[PDB]
């Protein structure tokens, strides 16, 4: 299922390089999606955050995620 | 040139073709008129039944002199028309029998020759009034613009379409379908209720006049026959037959014009493949982000150990992608007919360019 | 060549597809005319209803035989079709079978073997001559140009046509609807009534005979159903359910025709396309012109300072421009299906073209 | 810019058209409740009797402030749109007409001015009540997408849709066509049911209420007609002819509906082409099987000098290459109309190719 | 590969989906044949009325017994489809809804817990057992081949066609169309005549069992409605509104099937095309000739000087060119129909000749 | 008429060149059309033989027609 | 609507040169629409005479109509 | 009928060099078509087997049958 998550990922890579920033990887499970909590989403920035730069190359974060 | 004669004479026909209609519609009216009033009023009123009775006579002899000079414009076009110096030539056999054939069905009036009910033999006569229904498609095609125009004649003869009666029958049927099978109808239902009271009086207890009969012809013609009334005589069976027989050819006609008047067109298809468009764009995102957000929760409770509380994200996970397939598979040929609808109109163009990209 | 002996066979095929139908529609009348003899006259007219009942035997014997030298034409037509020299090979086992089923089926008359009633044995026996009614597809087909050219039989095995009765359907159908359509049903009523009044006769009163029940089976056809009068015995409810199957099926095929009836072809869609060209450009012109005017006369009554009357014309002169944008954006989109229509064959033409203008 | 306050009037007008909604609907409830109360009650509940004909005129006061409230959005929606500054400008004079034609129409209760009979004077004002159902095609307009957008009012003034109810009724026609044809005849036959129970009450015997009519009303739309009850009176009769040609055009309905409902699509046509493609290989290579097995058993029976037991297997023989012909030429305008699916496409992308080729 | 063992697991639904529906109408017939017992024998067969009424409850048993192994393969297919290891996994929470919806549906037979009628209890169980008929579409999908190949699933997932009802209905619709609509109707009539007949039995004079209700049913499916006997009961009236509806819908789709099957394809439109084309050059070489014949006799009595007897030969000519400029113009119309049918794939194989011409 | 009466020969015309043989313009008449008189035919070759060699050029045919 | 009056005006702008006569000028109003006043006319023929020289660049019209 | 029989041969052609494998001239009437017998199959390779090297050229084949 690691292609569907890396499609589901391309959908909001409106830049087409592979990485996304972090204000549309808060946004897009805050606004949009089933439900969201906001400790949860700062835990989620807490394990993604390995860099911490505003911009997260996610085809490393799918293979983190499996 | 002679095309501005040609066009002359097609006033002089479309005239003599309203006001034969109105001298038939008046006769018909005086004839509904006489038959009501000999029905209500019985021997007393005898000198009204000579009088409307005579006035009928004058109104079918002014409609005899108003074909004759209908005829004699035809005849007088088709000598303009293929250059003729002789109307003995331009005259031919069938249609001068054709002449005697309009003459004899629009002269069938009851004349003041000599207790309501009208005889045996003035009934049918008073009923044949009404085969003079034919002058209103005569009127109908010349008042339309189709035949009263050479530009529209040539195109026509481009085309042989040879002024026909059903050329106009499809036009004005595909223009106005509502107002058309809505007048028709209901003056099917009052001209077939009163032919049906005609043929149905029964003086004693009053059962035949119009109160049964605008009941009777419209459960007939829709085809519901409740059956609470039926015709009672042999003439009257076969109005309810005709009745029947127009009610399915209309119901068949409805059909068709309903199924015509639901497709889209061109510009319909484009605001509706424009208010799916976004449309489905918004549940490729809202289901992208379903999917995101049971990805890393499921990876969550994984890495807690909590073998539990997994399983049932695993669930919406699989669910989720599975919705998120459905939509993408289901964006994607939304978007393959946005590329099919305009396809011949742009190789049409980019032939004539590279047919100049070729120098 | 054999093809002008293969051609040949079949007018003798067209001679005996004929005549057996002539030979059937004889037994039948004769049969339906012993039918009503036995039942007007009674057992004081016990000469002619064995005279009548024996020259019925005649005429099947005769059918017997038009069919038999039927067959033998079309076996020798399969000799030589497909190079053959004896017939025992061209016969088939199925179609041996074939044979017996249809000169079973064709000799079921009432023989002359031994109060109006016909009785339990015979009235089958008289209703089963109405399945001689298969023999008229097999004439059409054979009378019809399709089967009946060896030049058509190429284009049909070009096609895997077949020589299908269904075909013909289609062509008859597509050619001339209404007369079919016509003779069909009127076919149906005359059959299907006669048949129901056999099945339901009651010699007291005379409550089944044609006074009813061609009465009884339009009304059941149209699907109406009064109701006043009804089948009352078993065999009479088979006969009323199968005459309103094919009221049903024969209102499916009328909605068919009558849907394909009102389009436009290719070239009434031209002169209706003039016709609109013609209707619009006036409208663009008037409604330009409704704009010119309330835009001079609004600033006239602007300068004058009367606000009072200047709102008004300002009114109409929104109305106005509205007007003309819709007369202007409903113009131009005609015109684009004017440019529509003439994509294809000029594109293949300018293929041509700029095929030969690269050398 | 001013096109977020032109969105910003189009919540202010959906609300509006809701709540009015609400308002009629609640109208409509309290006064088929006072209809049935005066019927069951008699006359010793003349308080509720006043109690609730006095909640309907509030609820109507409530109704006739909400559309002043809705037209002076428009009235607003108007002079933000086309950039005004002065109403007197913005307001029209047949809108003017329209708005008290609205309002009168909407204040037809029947008011508290003074056995179980309403009476010949308030039983036309209380079913002058259904006249409110004009307000629901607007919050059907309203409440959909294509009004509420002005990207969509772009694409719309691009194509002169003009937001009609029509293209709603062909979009929530063609999306969901069983819901909607099914919510609606139920509403239908309740709606007609108890405006016939009215219509017919008979207070000896209790024969008219909506144990009778909703046997009566669904019969008549059917147009099945058993006749066992009619209506009896001249009001009864016009209900029932208006249920009789709603029951027609929604017959006519659900045929192009159904008509629509079973070609197939693109995609579907690809897997039954595919389904066809892998069956009639099968046959392809099970019929040419069937030749060659023949073809060789003929030549030994035919070598071995039995000539009565060769004769059966060249009769097989010639039926398997017949049923291999039809196979084969059966199987291949399968595959042409494979090749005739990915015509245009393909042809758009070779001409790109060529055009570039050129260089 | 685990796609050996998926189409595996497709044998072994299949035949549960079969032996399911075997079980089922196995049950069914019993409760036909108890429903009757209790009828025709009355208190005195009370042993057969428990042997046959436990008999329904070993085979409704049996059913539940094969509906759990039915699913129990679904959930391992979901297993070896998306490839998982633990079943809590692979079951859904609405899927364990949808067992326990299935198992009650198809658990309410009348059991053996205790003149001839059923009673107010166990005559809804007796009816609750037709709610098994869901178990029909499931075989009948599982028979065809859609679902049951992989090489099937894969073009099904190419084109998001997700295995539905729906397919195979469009499927066998338009392959068999007369089969289909030939015994879903007679086992309508069938059913619903014996459900009427349970719902109106009238033990005094027997006036409600199937010799009624099979007259009933097919006048009222076919809309046409006698009324000689309606339904009595509140419970008739549902089931005789219920086969109206669907009388309405099987005529709503004759309609459809019987329009699609009146027009061409390619290839008869081809031989109609030739069929026509060696016909109009017939009269276009007999029309030509009526020309020439008259164009010389009208000359010679012409220059024989006599004017009464050529005015005639004149209007023939005039006759004879006008119809054979009608012939004319309808023949060259057709061969621009023949040419218009050989556009797309000539231009499709003149680009890939132009193509390589370029070279 | 004459473009009718010259287009009317067109369809006789198999070989393009203004001319037609006395066989094909006899049997035109003869053998369909309306009619054919024998007396009337040989008369009509009788009037239209200012050359009689066989084949007639129609284009002067027309105007001795007309 | 200054557009949509020069649009209008482009409907009877058969020259493509951006001027009108004086003949169409007063035909358009008087032949169609929907009235003609003569006085009427004859005075947007005095306010239109800046020129009166029988051909009217309508561009400055416009602008001399708001 | 010989072209048929080509033709029908032409079916298992799957090589297009006019030879087919006694392998598959067995499996054709063996596993398909209407019947198999194991002696009349294996008199037909004792039949055909003028060669019976794996391969038979049918077109020779289809001449020996008629
Ligand atoms: C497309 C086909 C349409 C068919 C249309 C034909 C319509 C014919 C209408 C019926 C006309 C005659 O119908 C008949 O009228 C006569 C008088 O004329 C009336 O008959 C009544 O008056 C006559 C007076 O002569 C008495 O002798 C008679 O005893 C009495 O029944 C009846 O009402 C009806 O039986
Ligand atoms: C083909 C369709 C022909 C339909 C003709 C209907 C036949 C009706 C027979 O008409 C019948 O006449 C007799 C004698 O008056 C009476 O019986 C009834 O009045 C009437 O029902
Ligand atoms: C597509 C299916 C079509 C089904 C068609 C079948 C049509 C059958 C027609 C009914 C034939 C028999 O119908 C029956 O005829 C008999 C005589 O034969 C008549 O019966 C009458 O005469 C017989 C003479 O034997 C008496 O004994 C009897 O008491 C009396 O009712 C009735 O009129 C009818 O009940
Ligand atoms: C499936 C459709 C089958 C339709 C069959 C109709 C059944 C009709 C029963 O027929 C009935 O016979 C009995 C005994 O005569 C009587 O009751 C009536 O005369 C008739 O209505
Ligand atoms: C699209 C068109 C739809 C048409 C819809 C029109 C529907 C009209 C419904 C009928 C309304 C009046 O219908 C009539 O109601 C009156 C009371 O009002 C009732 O009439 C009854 O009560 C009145 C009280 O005044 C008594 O005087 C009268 O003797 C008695 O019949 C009847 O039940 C019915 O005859
Ligand atoms: C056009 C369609 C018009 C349909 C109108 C139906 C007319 C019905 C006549 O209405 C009739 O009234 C009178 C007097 O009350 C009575 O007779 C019956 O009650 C009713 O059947
Ligand atoms: C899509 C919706 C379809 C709706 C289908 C529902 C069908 C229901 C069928 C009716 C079932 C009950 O119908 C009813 O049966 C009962 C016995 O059960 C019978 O009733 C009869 O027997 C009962 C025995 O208890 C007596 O008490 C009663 O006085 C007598 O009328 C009637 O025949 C019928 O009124
Ligand atoms: C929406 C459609 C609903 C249709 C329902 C039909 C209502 C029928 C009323 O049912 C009626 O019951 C009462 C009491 O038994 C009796 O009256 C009749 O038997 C029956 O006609
Ligand atoms: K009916
Ligand atoms: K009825
Ligand atoms: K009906
Ligand atoms: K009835
Ligand atoms: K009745």
């Amino acid at each position: 299922s690691e292609e569907e998550i890396r499609e589901a990922f391309r959908v909001f890579d409106k830049d087409g390089n592979g990485y996304i920033s972090a204000a549309e990887l808060r946004h897009v499970m805050t606004n949009l999606g089933e439900k969201l909590t906001d400790e949860e989403v700062d835990e989620m920035i807490r394990e993604a955050d390995i860099d911490g730069d505003g911009q997260v190359n996610y085809e490393e974060f799918v293979q983190m995620m499996t | 040139g002679a095309l501005r004669r040609r066009k002359r004479l097609l006033e002089q026909e479309k005239s003599l073709a309203g006001w034969a209609l109105v001298l038939a519609g008046t006769g018909i009216g005086l004839m509904v008129l006489h038959a009501e009033m000999l029905w209500f009023g019985g021997c007393s009123w005898a000198l009204y039944l000579f009088l409307v009775k005579c006035t009928i006579s004058i109104s079918t002899f002014l409609l005899l002199c108003l074909i004759v000079a209908f005829h004699a414009k035809e005849v007088q076009l088709f000598m303009t028309d293929n250059g003729l110096r002789d109307w003995r030539v331009a005259l031919t056999g069938r249609q001068a029998a054709q002449i005697v054939l309009e003459l004899v069905v629009c002269g069938l009036h009851p004349a003041p020759v000599r207790p309501g009910f009208l005889g045996q033999g003035e009934a049918l006569l008073s009923l044949a009034m009404l085969l003079r229904l034919y002058l209103v498609p005569r009127a109908v095609l010349l008042r339309s613009g189709v035949l009263l125009n050479a530009s529209y004649r040539s195109i026509g003869a481009l085309n042989q379409v040879r002024f026909r009666h059903w050329f106009v029958a499809k036009l004005y049927m595909n223009t106005h379908p509502g107002r058309l099978l809505l007048g028709l109808t209901l003056g099917l239902w009052l001209t077939t209720a009163w032919v049906l009271s005609v043929a149905e009086r029964q003086a004693v207890n009053a059962t035949g006049h119009l109160s049964d009969t605008l009941w009777l012809i419209p459960i007939t013609f829709l085809t519901i026959g409740y059956g609470d009334v039926v015709p009672g005589t042999m003439w009257g069976k076969i109005v309810c037959l005709c009745t029947g027989v127009m009610g399915v050819c209309c119901t068949a006609l409805l059909v068709a014009v309903v199924a015509r008047k639901l497709e889209f067109n061109k510009a319909e298809k484009h605001v509706h493949n424009f208010m799916m468009d976004i449309q489905y764009t918004k549940e490729m995102k809202e289901s992208a982000a379903r999917v995101l957000q049971e990805a890393w929760m499921f990876y969550k409770h994984t890495r807690r150990k909590e073998s539990h509380a997994a399983r049932r994200h695993q669930r919406k996970l699989l669910a989720a992608i599975n919705a998120f397939r459905q939509v993408r598979l289901k964006h994607r040929k939304l978007r393959e007919q946005v590329n099919s609808m305009v396809d011949i109109s742009k190789m049409h163009m980019i032939l004539y360019d590279l047919q100049q990209n070729l120098s």
